[PDB]
């Protein structure tokens, strides 16, 4: 009980915990949780976007 | 010893003479002492105090704590002479509020004990980090003057010079409350430094002594003219033209004529032992009826610790460069700053603001520490630094130690 | 101010480790210190938040049926010397997000 | 995430509406019993012995004892068409789980004791703790009944503990006993005369004679066996400072105090005063006075008369 | 910047990207001194903080449209997407593994 | 209260007027150093000083 | 260049409140005429004036 240990889980309960520490993450930073939109993810997007690119560029320069 | 003569304090400010009983508990008296203001309230016709809602009748010193109600007057330190407040304090008692939910719980309450940023405060950060542009700018401009006696550094600096005074005269007369009185003045000052190095700049050859002279003399000349039209931010104004009026007088004569330096900083050192003594006279001189008193008080406070202030910097230029580990009776100097901050370190006791008190305490210290830095960077060995770390440590364990223990 | 002691420490002890072990050049540790930097700029409202302990609700995993009215939550007393008087505020659970916070 | 994101707001609301209903209960509880601090200050105002016995009153007889958990004015519906649960969403599902757990109750309300509900009630724990309770509870009354409605009385063998008593208006007459066999002389030849009791309501007060006897017991004496064997009479009630045995076999008139202040009980209907539950709980923390406190609250009150 | 609404959280993110650019500018004049140099950085370093300052008093009191309050949350994005393409390259990977 | 009236006695009789809401600031707006300053300012010396 | 605004938000991320207190209509005065009269809510007289 009480989810001690290293229980086995559920994709949709890890969709449901992301998001609740989205919500919490931008209590912090902002004080409210209306989220009229979503600024968090935007911003975390172009990060992966970035490094997707640099790799991208790696693979042409090693099959040149 | 058996009564105590108090004033006590009552509704909207009477005050009334009253022999109370010295070893009673408190709380005894309280309601009975209440029912007596009221009388006399009464009588004279003014409005009695009066109870609101939930709450209760407490005594407390006129810095607003309540007395122990179980306590004696005696058993309290208060004497005859002293005087009291007799006031009304509400109740407190309200629900609990509760929030399950972390995240709205988290922002409701951190909105509550903190303050955000808002359109006010944003004007002030670009107030501050403008003047700390152009601070920069001529500083750039000056080291260049440094190698060069091209016209560039006064042409340039004139420019801006012009610019940030063109723009601050705008914002004093528009001005309408002391936040925009604060951003006005922010601006204003900063104008003084490109002035000061356009001027200076301008005499052709190696800088030196006939540059200095304009240069602290310009420098003095707008601080005071900032003061006159101003009238605000007397203090750090004031600094500004005692140094300068003092650098003025050195570099006038090293530029004229002069033996040595030993000379003009032994000169400077004696005007300004002297100084301290006339600081407050001075200060006190350069200063509906309230109103002129206060004005008078906080006008008058204001320049004795920009006085200070100004004298305080000289000394600790002028002492460190007296001393020398090398010319002759090296222990003269060291000896004769001692006794000389002896007199600063004593003498601080006999002013009762807090800051001009600490300025002249800390103005001591520093000389002490200064001279040993001095004494360690040059005639570089082991025993010199050695020396002069025990000194450092040791020298304000044992003021402290013996102001606390 | 002890956590910014802690940062600038730890990320420069890693640049100096690497530059006596390997001798990697200047331009490389700098520019690696750069990248760190700016993921650590997206990370920190989720480190921050573990550091403080606020703890996320655990989830049930459907072995159980939800009560709708349990005994409610023992509110929790409190005491101070001078305000001699004890008082009562509200459950542990609930007292604490005000200093977490 | 976006069915999600919605219902979370849509219980806010909710909260919001909670919270405004339940600041109205906390302002107009406070209205009718302040804190025993408080009381000395508002002898002047009208507030004092306002309490009326003509049915519309429905504070009439009520005591303030301490603060605790009091159930809200508010009523929820249940869900309806309610998932199974192997099928519940996990995050809906434990907001909306923890939202009824603590949204069904609010803290630090003043919680009350009723005269006209119980023969007695046995006050068990140590001199000290039982003793403020007794100053604050007569205060309370005197402050809120008048002498017309309420009359006291004490037995007790520690006379130097009741010594302030003499100042309160309440405790005359046209009053302290040493023993039962004293008590038993003047004033129980009065009292025992005739009837039982009976537990009243709002309603019912207008019936019942206009003063109310309260008898607090300090003395332990056996011989109260007569009138406790009788099941009391009406019009009485009895506060026991000594906790003996004929008075504490009963757990639905027994109060019982922790090291901490923290009285237990069972619990009682907000509505109608009648026991809901057989286990004794947690009930309410103890609010004291000092022997200085009440008679200087008794000498204000005997400044004034009808 | 705009994501902070803490006063003293939000101000060292503005202030640490001002402070990048004025220690840049003046590396450039204590190093390469020539007349340009000197000339550029005292016109950037007094000129770009004042653009800001009437940036800072002006915008509160304005309305914008929404067509350009929504260009200018893309600013951000535009901004992070070349930082780790240009990191590699100034520090030399793809050459490295182009001429492995 | 009983208490003896010696023939030295002497009662001001008196009262003057001022408001409750500015004496009461002024006795902290400024002041006279304490202890406890003094305290803090020498740790910060010490400290200063290693 | 003439200052006509358009405002557009998500009605103050709020519902409707259809009675808000109305707008404080404008006192006016002539030279001549002297004695003050009052027009109307100030939002409204400046288009006729903007236009």
């Amino acid at each position: 009980g009480s989810g001690y240990g290293l229980g086995l889980s559920t994709r949709t309960q890890v969709t449901g915990y992301q998001f609740l520490a989205r919500r919490t993450a931008m209590a912090l930073t902002r004080w409210r949780v209306r989220m009229e939109i979503e600024p968090g993810r935007r911003q975390t997007l172009a990060v992966v976007a970035s490094v997707s690119a640099a790799l991208v560029i790696c693979l042409g320069a090693l099959l040149w | 010893p058996q009564a105590v003569v108090v004033g006590v304090m009552a509704g909207e400010g009477v005050q009334i003479g009253v022999l109370l009983d010295a070893n009673a508990p408190v709380s005894v008296m309280t309601d009975p002492l209440l029912k007596v203001v009221n009388s006399r309230l009464r009588e004279l016709g003014e409005a009695p105090l009066e109870a609101t809602g939930r709450g209760r009748w407490a005594l407390c010193l006129v810095d607003g704590a309540p007395l122990r109600a179980t306590q004696s007057l005696t058993e309290q330190d208060v004497y005859d002479g002293d005087r009291l407040w007799i006031r009304f304090i509400a109740d407190t008692e309200r629900r609990s509020q509760v929030i399950e939910h972390i995240s709205t719980a988290v922002a409701s309450d951190l909105s509550k004990r903190f303050a955000r940023i808002d359109p006010i405060v944003a004007v002030q950060v670009g107030a501050s980090m403008v003047a700390t542009g152009v601070v920069l700018a001529t500083g750039v401009l000056g080291w260049w003057r440094w190698h060069h006696n091209t016209w560039l550094t006064t042409i340039y600096t004139a420019v801006i010079g012009v610019l940030v005074l063109a723009v601050a005269m705008l914002l004093l007369m528009r001005a309408k409350t002391d936040a925009d009185r604060r951003v006005a003045d922010i601006m204003l000052m900063s104008a003084i430094m490109p002035v000061t190095v356009a001027a200076a700049a301008a005499p052709p050859g190696p800088v030196g002594s006939p540059q200095a002279v304009l240069g602290f003399g310009v420098l003095t000349v707008a601080a005071a003219l900032a003061l006159r039209f101003t009238g605000r931010r007397l203090g750090i104004y004031t600094t500004i033209v005692i140094i300068g009026a003092l650098t003025m007088l050195a570099a006038l004569a090293r530029m004229v004529a002069a033996t040595s330096a030993v000379t003009l900083l032994s000169s400077l050192l004696l005007i300004c032992v002297v100084a301290y003594h006339a600081a407050p006279a001075l200060s006190r001189r350069l200063a509906s009826s309230v109103r002129d008193v206060l004005l008078q008080a906080e006008r008058a406070r204001s320049f004795l610790s920009g006085l200070l202030t100004g004298l305080g910097v000289m000394v600790v230029v002028c002492m460190t460069s007296l001393c020398d580990p090398h010319t002759g009776q090296r222990w003269l100097p060291l000896i004769l700053a001692g006794f000389t901050s002896g007199f600063l370190l004593l003498r601080g006791r006999s002013y009762v603001d807090r800051w001009q008190s600490i300025t002249l305490a800390g103005t001591a210290v520093i000389i002490a520490a200064a001279v040993c830095v001095r004494y360690a960077l040059e005639l570089s060995s082991p025993l010199a630094v050695s020396i002069v770390a025990a000194i450092l440590v040791l020298l304000p364990a044992a003021g402290m130690a013996a102001a606390a223990h | 101010i002890y956590t910014t002691i802690v940062i600038i420490g730890a990320l420069t002890m890693l640049a100096a480790l690497a530059r006596m072990v390997a001798a990697t050049s200047a331009v490389t540790l700098l520019s690696s210190l750069l990248l760190i930097c700016v993921v650590a700029y997206h990370a920190a409202p989720a480190l921050s938040r573990r550091l403080a302990g606020i703890r996320l609700p655990v989830f049930p995993s459907a072995t159980s049926r939800w009560v709708f009215e349990a005994r409610p939550d023992l509110p929790t007393t409190v005491v101070v010397s001078g305000g001699s008087a004890p008082v009562l505020e509200g459950p542990s659970s609930v007292r604490d997000v005000l200093l977490q916070a | 995430d976006a069915m999600r994101a919605q219902f979370m707001l849509m219980l806010d609301m909710l909260r919001e509406t909670a919270q405004e209903s339940a600041d109205s209960m906390d302002a107009n509880y406070r209205w009718f019993h302040p804190a025993p601090n408080t009381l000395a200050a508002a002898v002047g105002s009208p507030r004092m012995w306002e309490r009326k016995p003509d049915g519309k009153d429905l504070n009439f007889g009520v005591v303030r004892v301490g603060v605790g958990m009091t159930r809200p004015e508010v009523t929820w519906g249940e869900p309806q068409n309610m998932p199974t649960d192997i099928e519940l969403e996990p995050v809906t599902g434990k907001a909306l789980q923890e939202f009824g757990r603590y949204q069904s109750v609010v803290y630090n309300l003043p919680k009350m004791v009723s005269l006209l509900v119980e023969p007695w009630y046995a006050l068990v724990g140590e001199r000290e703790q039982v003793l403020g309770l007794m100053r604050a509870i007569i205060c309370q009354l005197a402050f809120s009944h008048g002498p017309d409605h309420v009359q006291m009385i004490v037995v007790s063998s520690d006379l130097d503990q009741w010594d302030w008593v003499k100042w309160l208006p309440h405790f005359g007459d046209s009053m302290v006993y040493t023993s039962v066999r004293e008590f038993a002389a003047e004033q129980a030849e009065l009292f025992a005369g005739r009837g039982s009791f009976t537990p009243r309501h709002a309603s019912s007060s207008a019936q019942t004679p206009t003063p109310h006897t309260v008898i607090i017991a300090d003395v332990d004496d056996p011989q109260w066996e007569y009138v406790i064997s009788a099941e009391g009479v009406d019009g009485v009630t009895f506060f026991d400072l000594t906790g003996s045995s004929m008075w504490t076999d009963i757990p639905e008139r027994k109060l019982q105090f922790d090291k901490t202040g923290v009285i237990e009980a069972l619990p009682r209907d907000r509505d109608t005063w009648m026991v809901i539950d057989d286990k004794a709980w947690f009930f309410a923390l103890t609010d004291q006075v000092s022997i200085a406190e009440a008679e200087e609250f008794a000498q204000k009150l005997a400044q004034w008369r009808l | 910047g705009r994501s902070y609404v803490d006063r003293w959280q939000s101000i060292t993110l503005a202030g640490t990207a001002v402070i990048i650019a004025a220690a840049v500018c003046v590396r450039y004049a204590l190093e390469l001194s020539s007349p340009l140099a000197v000339s550029i950085v005292a016109a950037i370093l007094v000129l770009l903080p004042a653009a800001g300052m009437a940036a800072a008093a002006h915008v509160p009191h304005t309305i914008y449209s929404p067509l350009f309050r929504k260009f200018v949350e893309w600013i951000e994005y535009l901004c992070l997407m070349p930082i780790f393409p240009l990191a590699l390259w100034l520090m030399n990977v793809y050459a490295a593994i182009r001429y492995r």
